[PDB]
């Protein structure tokens, strides 16, 4: 629902192409036709709605706790964590 | 010097045009004045392949390195009316380059159709390329991401001699002017460098173990960091037994391959 | 005036002998107009010798 | 600090002085552009040397004069923002067909901001007009380009033929002469025109005063430090032929690098403090 | 250090040897006995203590 | 491009022309207000038709140099778009003797704006004040005046005497005067105001410099265009006295409309083009 | 503006009253670095209540020219806020050996701020660079003292030695004379330098030169208040010995103190619109 907004029509065909498919417990599993509607419109209101005011909630120590972690001491979690931190 | 020479604005050199200031600046640890051209990294390899390898196995890690005063000795040999004064008998002509000159050139490079002076004049055009004095360098390299995993904070430190020669022997009339610098694993020799200094041969014949070729004599403290050298101690244990071999002349380069992981996934492929 | 700058060089510093003239030496002839600007570090006498060394160099190579 | 020349008298030697003095206000600021500055070297009248010589003096005191001037861009880079930010309040109210299209580029507007290098500056500069000038065209209701890949070239809008043929004279003088600029008698605004649309008028007319400035500019400092390796290589040609003291001189300072203006800037100082020691070297007369 | 190298010489104190100095004498056969007395510095091939 | 005058000698035309080319750095900047150069024109010493036609190249000239300078308070607004969004956050942490009756002029404060349009934007700053000049009463629990028809009178509270007489002749020059805005030396804020009162007189200062300039300027260019339309209404009558064919001729080149400046200027630009032809229609001396 | 003398020859007033004009102008911008000045007030020339009296009318004339060309470092202390968050724009990015105390260095960075009163910026710069240098170095990863109580000297990092002379010697020139500015010192490469570097230095640039003119003025302040509240102490002292009435008046001028910014300034006025009637007592020629 976050993603199709925002983007062109052909890329959201691809995208939910493969987000509807799921491995769990090493079976297949697929969504019976899911589609954007105004029931997941109002929830793509509250949830960047309260996913904004996370953002404007967190200390200035609390969001650069990362930056502080991976400059003194790395492991497996915090390579993937460095790829979602896009730049710097 | 105590800093890291890394700024370029601290490296410059003038060949062929009068620098006085850097002729006066000579004996100074500062600006080095290192020449333009830089060695490329192919030939860079080739060195490291014979000073480090072919050098001390040929030689058993008798060889030393050592410097010469230019200053007091250039203007000593030459500084003469017959080299002052130079155009665009046999004995008559030795004075004119001087005795000091004469034991050198007269012997070593004179065919019988070539008098002393015009041998030995060939030797002054190459006056106008001197550089400094002999000076050591430290190199405080850290290792590469494959190896500083383990102990990040590991800075190698290294001692190469800037503006020397390798020395075989003694200069027997430049031994007024010579100066004996032991600095490495190898080069380290107490039998030249003795005949250089009272100071090290009093330090030998009152320790006569020190002679000893093969774990070289304490070379002094600022050189005398063995476990931050890239090469310890059997490279001279193997270099001083060695047959003057060209297979114990490989070995080394054998004795040289790195203990990265890299290296070892590298190196087990080939199923060495 | 300069004639007693090119004087002190000659003699004071270079301590050339008598018979090296000032005239005959056209390469020591240029130098002198350069050795005079540099009024200071006079004190190295064993630079100035071995610069007019190497011009001197300079003025037979072939090469 | 004085330059030196050989065989010319001087009066040119003098006039290539004032050549220099007056530079910045002088039209055409390029050497290649005065052949009669060249001329004055005695091209075919001196030798080959003293010919390469006076020219290679003459485009190191050239280059050296740039660095000298070296036209500094501080206040329009500041003026550039100060005006950029007036477009977005003039659009915030304006009714668009697709207001979040628009305010994709009142974004884009809004974030402007100059990198410290020079390098980078000349791109924000042309990423703002066209987050800009497409502003302005979806404004007007006017066509837009569509085909991916494609880009609106940025071009002054709703302005008459004659208008834009003197704006771009104008533009164009400044990329002869960039140190000095002289604003049009004429203003961009219009009685007829939207407001918005002669705010991006204005911006665009800055954004390509600014590239022109940049572009020359670089343009003609490469140039120099390629014209000086050229007389060099060369130089040493011609002093290798006739080995002498003095001629065998200007070989060993000719053996440095060029590279790097500063470089050009010790080659020019140690080429002019030794300078008695080889004028002889050089044939005159 | 090139012009101070001979004042190093001057003071007649011996130099203690250091450890990987003292631990290349032994024989290969010997080297594991108790008799080294260098055997916990070996604690590990890639890093010598 | 280059005015045209009848017969006016060139010590009169230099200081006419001297007199528009430094118009940003006189005071008083009103054609009106300075009469010799109404007078330079030749009135009561030439001709009726050749003093209504200088009188007219005056009018244009000046009306042009308006139109070009121009003035452009943009920098100057970003602050006040920026001093009353403080003002609110000074607002709305203060206890009130009312929360709700100041909701309405904090609210008021939140939707201020610069429309598209240049002129809507001194009604906003207005429109700003009342909004901040009435809360800041009774922010000192003073009793503001609430009698029918008056507003508010706009005015600096909890001020010197001193102060506001200063504050008031420098509105005032830059009131006659609108381009060459002078820097004030005096710090507004006083440690002895609440601090909400620092903040309500920094923005009432920036917000009565907008007014100014905005209401100056649009006072003289709604003059200007009176100006030129009486001009041509009356020399059109004297054209039509005359069936010369350059008598008709100018009335052909007067026959379009001096609204809206973009003409007034294009009327400028043809009557100097074509002067040649019909200078044979007004007396000389 | 309106300065006169007692006894002095009209040629000699004529050399001191360009003076005034010529004051920043001029290198060594202090009243005693010109001693010939002072040889021109009249002393064993005039009578020592002529001399002590004369020395009144050029100290406080001069701290009145000093403040009129006030020095007004907000233009360039403005900028080195821009320099000084553009330093630690790349404090951020640049990796350390170790990072955990280079962090405290960029914090400190991050807290310098301009207070709107002079005197204590010359705290602020020192708490500023050595924070910023210290930084600096271990981008090349320089030696640094651990000592307690021992403070890095502020100096340029990677200039060459002639380069770093030529860059004092403009400090030493601003010294001199805080008006006059010539940042013509750019002789920095693009290659030899390295990210942090690069601005580190020119930050330090213009701390230097901040500081250096608040010192000058501040010296020039010290020495001109001390010099006046001595002469008038002097010259009240000697008028005490005379009972008529043209010298008694100056007395009852004396009597206020001057200490003050506005105090020298009033005294000066007052004892130059009543200088006709005093100028008896004082004997000349």
């Amino acid at each position: 629902g976050l993603f199709s907004l925002d983007r062109s029509y052909e890329e959201v065909k691809a995208a939910v192409q493969q987000l509807q498919t799921i491995t769990f417990r090493d079976a297949t599993f697929t969504i019976p036709d899911p589609v954007i509607d105004q029931h997941l419109l109002i929830d793509m209101k509250t949830a960047c709605l309260s996913m904004s005011m996370v953002a404007n909630l967190a200390s200035e120590l609390t969001m650069t706790y990362v930056r502080k972690l991976a400059l003194e001491d790395s492991s497996m979690l915090l390579v993937k964590c460095q790829e979602l931190l896009m730049r710097l | 010097d105590r800093q890291p020479l890394n700024p370029a604005n601290i490296e410059a050199r003038h060949h062929g045009v009068s620098d006085v200031p850097r002729l006066g600046a000579m004996d100074a640890d500062e600006p080095l004045f290192v020449d333009d051209y830089r060695a490329t990294d192919d030939e860079w390899t080739l060195q490291k392949v014979f000073y480090l390898c072919l050098m001390p196995a040929m030689t058993n890690n008798r060889a030393c390195g050592l410097g010469l005063n230019l200053k007091t000795l250039l203007v000593d040999l030459f500084y003469r009316p017959a080299f002052l004064l130079m155009p665009a008998s046999i004995a008559a002509q030795r004075q004119a380059v001087g005795e000091m000159l004469t034991e050198l050139v007269e012997d070593v490079a004179t065919d019988a159709h070539t008098p002393l002076l015009q041998a030995c004049r060939e030797l002054f055009l190459a006056v106008q390329f001197v550089g400094e004095h002999v000076k050591v360098l430290e190199v405080r390299a850290p290792l590469d991401h494959a190896q500083r995993q383990g102990l990040p904070d590991f800075i190698s430190r290294q001692h190469v001699l800037y503006n020397g020669c390798c020395v075989v022997t003694a200069p027997k009339t430049l031994i007024e002017y010579s100066l004996p610098v032991p600095f490495h694993r190898f080069y380290s020799n107490p039998t030249i460098c003795a005949a250089l200094s009272d100071d090290i041969k009093r330090y030998v014949t009152e320790f006569p173990h020190y002679h000893r070729h093969d774990g070289g004599f304490p070379l002094p403290t600022a050189f005398a960091h063995e476990y931050h050298n890239w090469l310890r101690s059997p490279f001279s244990r193997y270099s001083a037994t060695c047959p003057n071999v060209l297979h114990s002349v490989m070995t080394l380069a054998a004795m040289l391959y790195k203990i990265s992981p890299v290296s070892l996934v590298l190196q087990t492929k080939a199923h060495i | 005036k300069r004639d007693e700058k090119h004087r002190h060089v000659v003699n004071v510093v270079l301590e050339l002998p008598t018979e090296i003239s000032e005239a005959t030496h056209p390469v020591l002839a240029t130098m002198l107009s350069k050795y005079t600007r540099m009024s200071s570090l006079f004190n190295d006498k064993c630079a100035f010798k071995l610069d007019l060394l190497r011009m001197v160099a300079v003025s037979r190579t072939r090469r | 600090m004085s330059l030196q020349f050989i065989g010319l008298q001087r009066r040119d030697v003098v006039a290539l002085v004032n050549f220099l003095r007056h530079l910045t206000q002088k039209p055409d600021v390029d050497l290649e552009a005065h052949p009669k500055i060249l001329k004055k070297c005695g091209e075919k009248r001196l030798h080959r040397r003293t010919v390469l010589f006076n020219e290679l003096m003459l485009w190191l005191g050239y280059y050296r004069e740039l660095r000298f001037h070296n036209p500094d861009l501080s206040s329009v880079l500041e003026e550039f923002e100060v005006r950029c930010v007036a477009v977005a309040r003039r659009g915030y109210t304006y009714p668009f067909g697709d207001r979040g299209k628009a305010r994709d580029h009142l974004a884009v507007l809004d974030r402007t901001e100059f990198d410290t290098d020079v390098r980078h500056d000349a791109e924000i500069v042309e990423r703002a007009l066209v987050s800009a000038v497409i502003l302005a065209k979806m404004s007007v209701r006017e066509t837009l380009v569509t085909a991916i890949g494609q880009t609106e070239p940025i071009a002054f809008v709703h302005l008459k033929d004659t208008e834009v043929q003197r704006i771009e004279e104008n533009l164009e003088g400044v990329r002869r002469n960039m140190f000095c600029v002289k604003p049009l008698d004429l203003n961009l605004d219009r009685h007829a025109n939207t407001a918005l649309v002669n705010a991006v008028n204005k911006l665009v007319y800055t954004g390509r005063l600014i590239m022109n400035v940049r572009r020359s500019w670089e343009e003609l400092e490469r140039k120099c430090l390629a014209r000086i390796q050229e007389r060099c290589k060369l130089l040493v040609k011609e002093l290798r032929m006739c080995l002498s003291f003095d001629s065998n001189y200007c070989r060993n300072i000719l053996k440095h690098a060029v590279e790097n203006g500063d470089s050009a800037d010790t080659l020019l100082e140690l080429l002019i403090e030794d300078f008695d020691i080889y004028v002889d070297s050089f044939p005159q007369s | 250090a090139a012009r101070r190298i001979p004042h190093f010489y001057r003071v007649r104190r011996e130099v203690p040897r250091t450890v990987n100095e003292m631990k290349q004498d032994f024989v290969v056969t010997d080297f594991y006995k108790v008799g080294n007395i260098t055997l916990y510095t070996e604690l590990h091939p890639f890093f010598d203590f």
